[PDB]
DNA sequence: AGTACTTACGCCTGGTCTG
DNA sequence: AAGTACT
RNA sequence: AAGACCAGGC
């Protein structure tokens, strides 16, 4: 499920920083408009990785100004969630409506009629939960969920999952 | 190569390209009397081999739309006989460097 | 240029493609419903009705909206509109190929009137271009008035072979007015051909069928050549003109559309109303019509489509037709700024490649000079000089984008300069600039020059730089222009400096001389006969600048 | 597609286009605030010390050569032979 | 519209002539790949005077007591009078400066000698004099090889087309040949020793210039022709202010509309 | 041969004025009027019907006629036009033009 | 944006973008051939958990040393041994990394680049997908019920014996706690 | 002033590219529009403020460009498209040659 | 053989009338 | 007005 | 402010 996906970028370097170290200038910027940046054709841009080989090729300058533009290749782990995914995470809020679990970097959420039915929900306890026959729900129990379907936003990506099928529920 | 007087029938004519590979040619008596690449002006032309052309576009980078064109009926292209696609080496004469070598494919 | 920044990624245009526009997408585009002909007034209230130019398009009055997309007047580019028709309009300029298809196509089951089986076809289909297939093509089945089923294939002429089906005879066509008619053929049947017959016979006709014609199934498919929703060019591309407020201004455009609209309308409400079958084909005409001049006005087949008073109307196309009018007039060549004209004036005094600028033009002009260690002192100067002094300037802006204008602003005298910062200063003795005199027919109808600010008002350029520029100074003017970029200015002092023109390639020889007095002073000056005494000779020698000092 | 350092097909010497531009360009960014790498004999006019930069032939740039068919030839301001 | 026409038109790096599309107009810009600029009005020598005259001027044979070069010209003159290896260089250049000959009057059928070319050799030379004090009195000092074998090294180095291969390599010699009969020309043993008392400092200057001095009139790859071209012509048609046939402005209209119905149609026959 | 003649014409109409121009010029004109096939007028009804993009064509005599049939058979403009860049407000690949100009990161330090 | 080794030729009609499930079928950006920089086809990417763990850190690490070769001139343990190979290589406002890195290593089943490295060895004989070579690695699974539908692409790819010896094999290397 | 026709003709001869781009542009008209990297039009609609993109239709929200062209030209453009012809303005060329 | 079709230097400064 | 090209 | 003419300058 996470990746490791081979990208690049542009980067328009103002000619002041055309100095002796440039070449880490570049890699600097590169890390600040990459990391933890969010698509929802590439997901979430995670860490680069191999920072020292770092592919930046020859830079041509503009024609009006005088910076330069490279196009550095580069390679990173990624990770976008899908519709059918399998992934378990650890609760964090939980109301009446529902759970949400986080998987990872991301948020998925559960919604209360798309758990089971035996499952109801407590308002009344401390710290909130959902209780059953046997099993107890609440902020930091370890679920897994099954990703419904997924909903990119901005700098984000939530999505709705089921805890109804089999094999699935608390841990 | 067949050479006709006055003229031949349009009923004739159309009975050339019905026999390939082979390939017939039709002159006028008129035409030949004076051979045109004698002129002071027509300079003098010559044929590429499909493999001194397929090296002319390698050693200029051209793509074969991109070269001079003679006339499939141009005379000096008929003293030769070109076909579509066949291109000729023009060598004249330069006030400004004695020799001046020129391209011309076939359309 | 525009200003505020936006993290879209910048590129520059590499290739155009040229579509034409699918009702479909005409529609998707738009954010105009556009159903009313009129253009404010919501019963005399000041604003806009959701109707005609902002039912979300552009705006005026000075107002941020622009679909939300704020931003105001300057930076809001129009947004589209469209205006779906009530039935199928041709399109003016394509008649002229509607027409060709149909000839080259059969009705009723619409596709090709000439396949592989016939043999001077083939030579037609191996062209590679547009405008050689469909006009060979053309001129090979314009002729051919029957949609034969059956041919002789590539053996006996004995053995018909099938094909396609629907021998329904092909009908010759003529162009009358903006409509196609033709005859079927004892004696003739003329019919008019309903665009909505067209365009269908087009919706039909073959994938490979479009292509073999000179087409392209993503970009133009035949069946768009036919108008069914019209885009509507939003205020911006006819803008209106207020005389303050209460009054009016309208572009001539705003009107045919206004026309189109209520040709629009007054025919729906007929197929609608009492429909008098064929009283409404008379009202059908009227919309081809507009929705035909808009585009063309000037047509052969008459009517000016005058517009109350006898004014002619401009059509769009009007508005590009070569020299004063966009392409030619507007984008291939423009006005200017950083640009001034004078009379010019003879002064030997002038080393070749100067030129005299008049004090009041260098303080006029500009050059943004950014500030830089190397300078702030000198810069500073300037500016502390203000905009009324010589060498000074006159605007100083920061990283804020924001002009400081040296003028007024209670920090005029005050200011601290700040790397980064640019300060338009005033031209000043030397920078390069480029002088010209039209007509411009020459590399060296325009030179550059080394800019010497002098008094009085006139360019005064050297004499041996006359016969380039080609002028006399019986009162004739030139134009100066001025670089901007400390790039622009490399390519002036580098590629067209006079003193690179001396020797002229349109000729192999120098195009520069020397005329008048000194010409004729210099040869008298050098005779045999003429001598020269001590107390001149010295003066003489005096002059010539370089004169190593040595009697 | 680009050309390999050997098998270079152009003039040995700079274009005046190119040098032109070069300055032009180097001017700009030193005017710009960017790096100068010479020493300023005092100069302060920044195409006067792109004129020096290009005569000690430190000016770090590379003039790539764009071909009729697209392919290109890079050469670097230090290679390239200035006459004029 | 001769400018709108030519536009596009420029020469491209690998020195051909090409506009938009890339379409080959001209292989090498003005057949011969230098920039107008750089010419002048030259006179080839060696096509226009008598038979005789060629001969005493050009013609040297170390085989002869009246046809060798006196030693008050060379230094090594006396001991080169017969050596027959010697007279193989120079009877090739002989051979040489005869095919020229020929060619040129091939060319050049008015036997118009005065043509424009690069490199202004004649100057070339007259600097070379009164910068090295010349004097017309004592010898030299230049091999017969000296000379002969630096000519040729020199033709060698006047690159206008650098390929790598042989279609290329080939146009080179082309676009060089008329230069290089003046050059041959110019440089002829007999005339480098007898009329411009060459040392052999000189020569190798005189060398060293032609060739910097060739190599800066080739055309940059950058010049946009086409728009050049058409002004050259245009422009003078507008000084135009106006033995009898249709001639000039109205002229040049009907030429360039390629127009059948010409007012004058005449034709020469001789 | 037409060539030949075709500038030994022209030629003829320059010098019957006494002025001079440089072969190159001439011969370049009289070969851009030859090259493609035969006589290629310098006209609206000739070198302006040519394979060149669009836009070209269009800053010349039938503009819009020439745009409309441009949309119709989708034609696809390269620009490479001189023209074409000036329509667009970007530096034409002339002179100054005819290539790029980048900063070799390498040979930006042995400087220092 | 950042994009994406190869140019995928959009003519105008940008429409057809099929569904994303684990039916394999994943955006266009994810197909199985996808290409590297050196111009090479390759095999997608497939990091399970624990492994991501690894290649994280060890970039983060080797981050940290080429970050002052310029200067000159047990569970609970590693969730602070991280959090410091952060504030010092990471943006600091990466919330996301931190809670990635978390995540990553409380979930994750194996601490031994060399445990992790046979994990792999294993897998990679199946012919599996990428996708499923994954899920599989970072799932507990007893059953092949509990598997074959937590991961339906599999259900006719393997026969439920054999996919059940690697299950065995699984929680036999996963490395303790 | 004026720089027409013919005073162009001259820069180009000059070969003063740049010169040439900065009395076209950024010294008269010069505008910044914005297009969609699917249909070459300028229907997007920026709001330069909240990074709001799209361009519905071809519907986008990604894939979106930023050129700097004269004004006349983008009206030359919108009045085309008035006229129901379509300027295709793309920033990468995919014809090759 | 008749008819129609697109064109026609470059720039610049005045004053005048009207739907 | 002419010249060319197309019908 | 836009658009038609007329006079005129080189
Ligand atoms: N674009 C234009 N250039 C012109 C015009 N009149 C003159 N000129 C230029 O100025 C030029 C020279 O000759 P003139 O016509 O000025 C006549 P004049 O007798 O005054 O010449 P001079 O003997 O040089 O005084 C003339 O050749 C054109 O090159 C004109 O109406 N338009
Ligand atoms: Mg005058
Ligand atoms: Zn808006
Ligand atoms: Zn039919
Ligand atoms: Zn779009």
């Amino acid at each position: 499920m996470f990746f490791i996906k081979d990208l690049s970028l542009n980067i328009t370097l103002h000619p002041s920083f055309f100095g002796p170290r440039m070449k880490q200038y570049l890699k600097t910027k590169l890390l600040e408009e990459v990391e933890g940046s969010c698509t929802g054709k590439f997901g979430y841009i995670l860490c680069v990785l191999d920072y020292d080989n770092i592919d930046i090729q020859r830079g041509r300058i503009l024609p009006t100004d005088g910076s330069a533009e490279f196009n550095v290749k580069y390679r990173a782990v990624v990770f976008k969630p899908f519709k059918g995914e399998v992934v378990d995470g650890t609760v964090v809020s939980c109301s009446q409506h529902g759970f949400e679990v986080q998987v990872g970097p991301m948020k998925v959420f559960v919604t209360k009629h798309l758990m089971p039915q035996d499952l109801t929900f407590n308002a009344g306890s401390n710290p909130p939960s959902y209780q059953s026959s046997e099993d107890v729900i609440t902020i930091k129990s370890r679920i897994r969920v099954k990703i419904e379907g997924c909903i990119s936003q901005v700098s984000s990506i939530h999505a709705i999952g089921s805890i109804k099928e089999d094999y699935l529920g608390a841990i | 190569i067949f050479v006709y007087q006055n003229n031949i029938t349009p009923s004739a004519m159309k009975l050339v390209p019905s026999i390939p590979p082979a390939t017939i040619e039709t002159f006028n008596e008129a035409a030949l009397v004076v051979n045109i690449t004698h002129h002071e002006l027509v300079p003098k032309h010559i044929r590429l081999s499909s493999d001194e052309k397929r090296e002319l576009l390698k050693r200029y980078r051209l793509k074969e739309s991109q070269l001079p064109r003679i006339q499939r009926a141009d005379p000096v292209a008929l003293y030769l006989g070109l076909k579509r696609g066949e291109v000729v080496k023009i060598i004249r004469k330069s006030e400004t460097s004695g020799r001046y070598a020129s391209y011309r494919i076939c359309m | 240029v525009g200003q505020q920044y936006s993290s879209a990624p910048l590129r520059t245009v590499k290739e155009v493609q040229f579509g034409l526009f699918s009702p479909e997408e005409v529609r998707a585009i738009s954010v105009a419903k556009i159903r009313f002909p009129e253009t404010m007034d919501e019963t005399q209230t000041r604003a806009k009705i959701g109707g005609l130019n902002d039912p979300r398009l552009g705006s005026i009055d000075r107002n941020l909206k622009c679909q939300t997309c704020q931003e105001g007047m300057n930076e809001c580019p129009g947004h589209f509109g469209h205006i779906d028709l009530a039935k199928p309009v041709f399109h003016v300029g394509f008649i002229a190929k509607i027409k060709k298809v149909c000839e080259c196509v059969c009705m009723h089951c619409g596709k090709l009137l000439l396949d592989e089986h016939n043999e001077l076809m083939r030579q037609a289909l191996a062209i590679k271009d547009s405008k050689k297939r469909f006009a060979a093509i053309w001129t090979l089945c314009k002729t051919k008035m029957v949609c034969e089923t059956d041919v002789p294939s590539e053996d006996d002429p004995t053995q018909l072979v099938s094909r396609g089906g629907c021998g329904n005879t092909q009908p010759t066509i003529r162009k009358d007015g903006l409509k196609l008619v033709g005859s079927w053929k004892d004696e003739p049947e003329l019919r008019v051909l309903s665009t909505e017959e067209i365009l269908n016979i087009f919706k039909h006709i073959s994938v490979k069928d479009f292509t073999s014609l000179g087409f392209n199934e993503v970009f133009s498919r035949p069946e768009w050549m036919i108008l069914t929703c019209l885009p509507v060019p939003p205020p911006p591309v006819r803008p209106s003109i207020s005389f303050n407020e209460s009054q009016r201004g309208e572009d001539d455009l705003t009107f045919k559309l206004a026309d189109i609209l209520k040709a629009n309308i007054s025919l729906e409400t007929l197929e609608h109303n009492g429909a008098p079958h064929h009283a409404i084909e008379e009202a059908e005409s009227l919309l081809q019509f507009h929705v035909a001049t808009y585009m063309d006005n000037d047509i052969a087949g008459q009517p000016q489509a005058l517009q109350k008073s006898g004014r002619p109307v401009k059509s769009i196309r009007a508005r590009l037709k070569g020299k004063e009018g966009r392409i030619r007039g507007n984008l291939m060549g423009k006005r200017v700024d950083f640009s001034a004209r004078t009379v010019i004036s003879g002064d030997p005094n002038l080393e070749l490649d100067q030129v005299g600028v008049p004090k009041s033009i260098a303080k006029t002009l500009t050059y943004p000079e950014v500030v830089t260690p190397y300078n702030i002192d000198r810069l500073t100067q300037l500016v502390r000089n203000g905009p009324n002094e010589h060498p000074g300037a006159k605007y100083v802006i920061r990283d804020s984008g924001d002009r400081i204008d040296l003028r007024y602003s209670k920090r005029a005298g005050d200011i601290q300069l700040q790397y980064g910062w640019k300060v338009e200063r005033h031209i000043m003795d030397n920078d390069p600039v480029l002088f010209n005199r039209q007509p411009s027919l020459h590399k060296m109808s325009m030179m550059a020059h080394r800019v010497k600010v002098i008094p009085y008002s006139t360019f005064r350029l050297n004499l041996s730089v006359t016969s380039p520029y080609n002028a006399d100074f019986d009162g004739d003017e030139m134009n100066l222009h001025v670089p901007q970029s400390e790039e622009t200015r490399a390519e002036l002092s580098q590629l067209c400096a006079v003193p690179l023109q001396i020797v002229s390639p349109q000729s192999n020889k120098p195009c520069m001389g020397i005329v008048q007095d000194t010409l004729c002073g210099i040869r008298k000056l050098t005779l045999r006969d003429t001598f020269i005494e001590l107390d001149q000779v010295l003066n003489m020698l005096y002059w010539v600048p370089d004169w190593d000092g040595v009697i | 597609k680009a050309i390999p350092k050997d098998q270079r097909a152009t003039t040995p010497y700079m274009t005046k286009y190119e040098r032109a531009r070069i300055l032009g360009t180097r001017a700009l960014q030193i005017s710009m605030n960017a790096p100068v790498f010479v020493d300023l004999e005092g100069e302060t006019d920044p195409l006067r010390i792109a004129m020096k930069e290009l005569a000690e032939k430190k000016i770090p740039l590379v003039i790539r050569r764009y071909l009729p068919d697209g392919s290109f030839e890079d050469w670097s301001v230090e290679e390239l032979i200035v006459d004029l | 519209r001769l400018v709108k026409a030519l536009e596009d038109i420029m020469v491209h790096y690998d020195n051909t002539t090409r506009n938009s599309l890339g379409n080959v107009i001209q292989f090498i810009y003005g057949e011969d790949g230098m920039d107008a600029a750089h010419i002048e009005k030259q006179s080839l020598d060696t096509i226009g005077g008598s038979d005789a005259a060629f001969e005493k001027r050009y013609r040297v044979d170390l085989l002869n007591t009246d046809h060798t070069l006196d030693p008050s010209l060379l230094e090594s003159g006396s001991e080169i009078l017969g050596d027959l290896k010697l007279q193989v260089l120079l009877d090739e250049e002989y051979k040489q400066l005869v095919k020229d000959r020929k060619f040129l009057r091939e060319v050049f059928v008015d036997g118009e000698a005065n043509w424009p070319l690069p490199v202004n050799i004649r100057r070339i030379i007259q600097n070379a004099q009164q910068t090295f004090h010349i004097d017309h009195t004592k010898p030299s000092d230049l091999t017969i090889k000296d000379i002969v074998l630096g000519v040729k090294d020199l033709q060698e180095n006047l690159l206008v087309l650098r390929g790598k291969n042989e279609i290329i390599q080939n146009a080179q010699r082309d676009a060089v040949t008329l230069f290089c009969c003046l050059l041959r020309s110019r440089l002829a043993t007999r005339r480098v020793l007898q009329e411009y008392r060459l040392t052999k400092q000189a020569f190798d200057w005189v060398l060293s210039n032609i060739e910097a001095q060739f190599l800066r009139s080739v055309v940059h790859p950058g010049e946009m022709v086409g728009v050049l071209a058409a002004q050259s012509i245009g422009e003078p048609a507008t000084q135009m202010t106006l033995k009898k046939v249709t001639s000039g402005v109205p002229r040049l209209k009907e030429i360039l509309n390629v127009a059948k119905n010409m007012k004058t149609p005449s034709l020469t026959v001789y | 041969a037409g060539r030949a003649a075709l500038y030994k014409e022209v030629y003829n109409v320059i010098a019957s004025d006494g002025s001079y121009v440089n072969y190159r010029h001439m011969a370049l004109l009289v070969d851009v009027m030859t090259t493609q096939g035969g006589l290629t007028s310098v006209t609206r009804h000739g070198f302006n019907r040519s394979n060149t993009g669009a836009l070209m064509r269009c800053s010349f005599e039938e503009t819009v006629e020439i745009l409309f049939e441009a949309g119709a058979s989708a034609e696809l403009d390269d620009c490479r036009g001189v023209s074409e860049n000036v329509i667009l407000g970007q530096m034409a690949p002339i002179g100054t033009g005819a290539f790029d100009v980048m900063i070799d990161e390498e040979s930006l330090v042995k400087y220092m | 944006s950042t994009s994406t080794f190869q140019t995928r030729r959009r003519r105008l009609k940008k429409v057809e973008e099929e569904e994303n499930a684990a039916t394999l079928q994943l955006g266009q950006e994810f197909q199985l051939k996808q290409i590297n920089h050196q111009g090479e086809e390759e095999e997608l990417i497939a990091l399970n958990l624990s492994e991501a763990r690894l290649v994280i850190k060890e970039a983060l690490v080797e981050r940290r040393r080429a970050f002052k070769r310029s200067q000159k001139k047990t569970r609970e343990k590693e969730l602070e041994s991280i959090d410091v190979l952060l504030e010092q290589t990471t943006g600091g406002n990466n919330k996301d990394l931190k809670n990635t890195m978390q995540y990553l290593t409380n979930f994750s089943r194996f601490r031994d680049q060399e445990t992790v490295g046979a994990v792999i060895q294993l897998l990679k004989s199946t012919g599996l997908h990428p996708f499923e070579v994954a899920q599989l690695g970072s799932l507990a699974c007893d059953t092949a019920d509990e598997a074959k539908t937590l991961i339906p692409s599999l259900n006719n790819k393997i026969s439920d014996d054999e996919l059940e010896r690697i299950l065995k094999e699984l929680s036999n290397l996963e490395t303790l706690y | 002033l004026r720089f027409g026709e013919m005073e162009r003709d001259c820069m180009i001869a000059h070969g003063a590219a740049s010169f040439l781009k900065e009395r076209l542009m950024e010294a008269s008209d010069a505008f910044r529009v914005h297009i969609c990297g699917i249909c070459g039009l300028m229907t997007v609609i920026a709001k330069l403020n909240h990074n709001q993109f799209e361009c519905k239709g071809c519907d986008n929200k990604i894939d979106i460009y930023q050129i700097h062209i004269p004004y006349a030209a983008k009206l030359l453009f919108q009045e085309l498209m008035a006229m129901n012809i379509t300027p295709r303005l793309y920033t990468d060329r995919s014809r090759d040659f």
